[PDB]
């Protein structure tokens, strides 16, 4: 019994981590 | 049945829509041709080539769009992950001022086995004209995802949509039983003969074909895979005594019943608890897979 | 004989683009 | 006969969801 | 080796009473009279980092240089200031130096009306008082206003915000704004982001941020000229109504010695019910940060 051939290519990976919180907001209106 | 490679004499323009794509991204390739430098005959072929091996691989999605004018198939666009070839019939040897195109989607792949953010170029060729395409491979993220769903479409099979139920990917100790319900949406049909389980870790084994379900249920005492054929429902429950230190990959292909449908959806719910991390109770993991766009128009004047 | 299993899932995606700059501050007096 | 080797690792996942908005800004000019 | 307690002569704060968001110059002075300063010696100036009063140190690195020899280094961090001395200082006998830098005074008191809370800055064994003032929110329903700032963590770029239709009301005319960035600074296109809130909720940032905003909002156009430093934003009245557009970008400083950074704008809007505005000047100014450090020694 001759050895078998390589399998099919894998699936796309998981979604990345949620991004870091944004920079502090702008100073308000006059 | 003799043939000619007339790409070097008849190709007008070679357009690639997104010149910069990510790794595994899709790219619209458009090839335009005219007989302003040589009459198109029976056997004539336009050949579109691209890098097929090495660090940059270009894989065109297998589709077949026939060049038709007034109900007559004058040509046919044949797309293969290794190259595109356009063959004209004898039904074109009665048309003059012939000008057409072959538009198709192609997957771009980056295979640079090196660390850090990487850019690598791929040059698609068709006759005299050649175009450069950039494929980006962003730096790998931290491996810390327990369960997620992913759908794939292979350039070697555009009739089926691959679906993946990746369970416990980081070989972590699972504190609770892993229950996942799956509802496959319309436009596609579940194929049981394709269902395969790829366990990796302490209890690693590949289960596929006919006995695929029963081989997994027997080898893992307590595990259950439940399939509804008409409703397209797959409910899988894996015990925690076997879920721990093992990555369960459930893969099945769904036969496309509507090529005109632009995208395919599959809804899934999850019930698990990774020891240390917080438990998940019925969180929705839904994934969408895009279909392939392909066209081939042709203009010609008779008599 | 039988072909191999489908390939291992790819490396998880990048990292979410940094959050939007915060809400603007309260308006000023005289 | 014997089982074949597994397939190549697939493409990477998508980028993470955009981060949460930051803290509010300072009060406006007097 | 921490020598803050046995070397600091005097700790000084410039403006004693400030507003919530104001700047304050803090001077520290040290001597060699109470012991020799060696390699690895550290001078620390600490302030309240969390609570009702937060002090944010503007990020700067000023070297202690004496006659072509850098004997020390002064680093300012939004959490504290550390002054480290090199092995080159072990040649001087009589040492007397200073390090004055600007910090941000913040009043994070979330209570009703006017609030004054004191922030005590410490250095070795010396203490000082800083009063920060919160001034109560108003009823100022400004349609379009322009305001920029400089972060205590990033003192190399200047933030500028283009806040359009802040109260998300009905608009009768296509909102058009012109932006003229002045000298001493250069536009960074990467930091240019758009934030839409109201009926439409979106945030476009980085690279294709301009293209993604123009694609998703048909009619809207942002004209950016990099070399001339001019931004022109035009939004149709159909999309401009019930939506607060926040356009923020950082401007890279090409002049650290400049006193202040200016930025001008001209608005074109008709808020339904109220008066029509045509090319009115909406200008704003951002103050720069001055940080100094000097050491005095003798062979």
């Amino acid at each position: 019994g001759p050895p078998g051939p390589p399998g099919p290519p894998g699936p796309p990976g998981p979604r990345g981590r949620t991004g870091p919180p944004g920079p502090p907001g702008p100073p308000g209106p006059p | 049945g003799s043939a000619r490679d007339i790409s070097s004499t008849n190709v007008t323009d070679l357009t690639v829509s997104p010149s910069k794509i990510e790794d595994g991204g899709k790219t619209t390739v458009k090839m335009t041709f005219d007989d302003k430098n040589g009459k198109i005959q029976n056997g004539d072929m336009i050949k579109v080539a691209w890098p097929t091996s090495g660090t940059v691989k270009i894989e065109g999605y297998s589709k077949t769009v026939p060049l038709t004018v007034k109900g007559e198939q004058v040509g046919q666009a044949v797309i293969t992950p290794d190259g595109a070839t356009i063959t004209f019939n004898d039904k074109v040897e009665k048309l003059s001022d012939v000008s057409g195109f072959a538009e198709f989607e192609v997957q771009g792949r980056n295979l640079t086995q090196t660390n850090t953010s990487d850019d690598k170029v791929a040059t698609i060729t068709s006759g005299n004209k050649s175009t450069n395409v950039t494929v980006h491979k962003s730096e790998a993220g931290t491996s810390s995802v327990f369960y997620y769903k992913t759908g794939d479409m292979l350039p070697e099979d555009t009739t089926h949509v691959r679906w993946f139920l990746n369970i416990n990917n980081e070989k972590s100790y699972v504190s609770k039983d892993i229950t996942i319900k799956d509802q496959i949406q319309g436009g596609q049909q579940l194929d049981l003969s394709t269902l395969n389980i790829n366990v990796t870790g302490t209890h690693s084994n590949y289960y596929s074909g006919q006995s695929a379900i029963t081989d997994f249920e027997k080898a893992f005492p307590g595990s259950k895979i439940t399939v509804d054929n008409t409703k397209n429902t797959i409910d899988v429950t894996i015990p925690q005594g076997y879920g721990s230190y093992n990555s369960f990959s459930i893969n099945y292909k769904t036969k496309i019943t509507n090529e005109q449908q632009k995208e395919f959806v599959n809804n899934s719910q999850a019930w698990y608890q990774e020891h240390g991390k917080e438990e998940v109770n019925g969180k929705s993991f839904n994934h969408t897979v895009h279909n392939i766009n392909a066209n081939a128009g042709i203009e010609g004047t008779v008599k």
